[PDB]
């Protein structure tokens, strides 16, 4: 994240570290994401599109560093990687960027309610907030685009959601920008999400409740002018989580 | 206790 504040995960307990594990010793981190329900997170497809083996992934809930335990963090492994069919990336937007992970602990339990391990909500069909509100997003991701190494402690920063009309006007990203994507920016375009935000939430207040309106998808750059991030459109893919998700 | 989605304590 570009800007923002560093902060914990008491302040963002439904998110959820990604890390892809190595035959050699290492896990590197790879996503983020976020905990909808006690067995489900939603990524995004392009974190694991090119590499689908879901058991060399490890999840992390309760998670305030990169790479040093937390107290109260809990570990889980991949039971089932969903990736969406109809997944497209051209030279910069990525399609259908949604992803599902069901997590299985190696006691077989799902995630367990903690102060620092929460589910986030889900809008109802094709409801978001207005373009002005302010949302916040979340993640390990990068804190200058130049940089090659992700940070130790998890940041936070508030963006605006902005209409269509002004994402997809020529000087900004045309019609690369569809109807199931959004777009979030800094007025001033001094915070934003980079590389190693993806699959981590967008989160705006909607009717009450703190929805996880967006997922980070892509953009040109990290906080460069009228070049906004672009997430994926949750309230748009409602049925397809379903058609996903059952029980606790 | 049990999950409330979006609720930080
Ligand atoms: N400007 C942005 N919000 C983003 C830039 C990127 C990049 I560069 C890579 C992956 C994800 C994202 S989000």
């Amino acid at each position: 994240i570009i800007g923002g504040e560093f902060t914990t995960i008491e302040n963002q307990p439904w998110f959820a570290a990604i890390y892809r594990r190595h035959r050699g010793g290492s896990v590197t981190y790879v996503c983020g994401g976020s905990l909808m329900s006690p067995c489900w997170v939603i990524s995004a497809t392009h974190c694991f599109i090119d590499y689908p083996k879901k058991e060399d992934y490890i999840v992390y809930l309760g998670r305030s560093r990169l790479n040093s335990n937390t107290q109260g963090e809990m570990k889980f492994e991949v039971e089932n990687l969903i990736l969406h069919k109809d997944y497209s990336a051209d030279t910069l937007a990525h399609h259908n960027d949604i992803a599902l992970l069901k997590i299985r602990s190696k006691e077989g339990r799902c995630a367990q309610p903690s102060r620092t391990i929460q589910t986030i909500c889900l809008p109802s069909m094709y409801n978001d907030p207005q373009f002005g509100t302010s949302c916040e997003i979340t993640g390990f991701g990068k804190e200058a685009s130049t940089d090659y190494l992700y940070p130790e402690q998890l940041k936070m920063t508030v963006v605006k959601l902005i209409s269509h009309r002004e994402c997809q006007q020529p000087h900004y990203y045309g019609s690369e920008v569809t109807t199931k994507m959004l777009c979030a920016a800094d007025p001033q375009w001094k915070t934003d999400s980079c590389q190693g935000d993806s699959g981590g939430p967008l989160v705006c207040s909607l009717q009450g409740r703190m929805t996880l309106t967006g997922i980070v998808s892509w953009g040109r750059g990290c906080a460069l002018k009228d070049k906004p991030g672009v997430y994926t459109r949750v309230s748009h893919f409602l049925p397809w989580i379903r058609s996903h998700t059952k029980e606790e | 206790l049990k999950f409330q989605c979006g609720q930080k304590t």
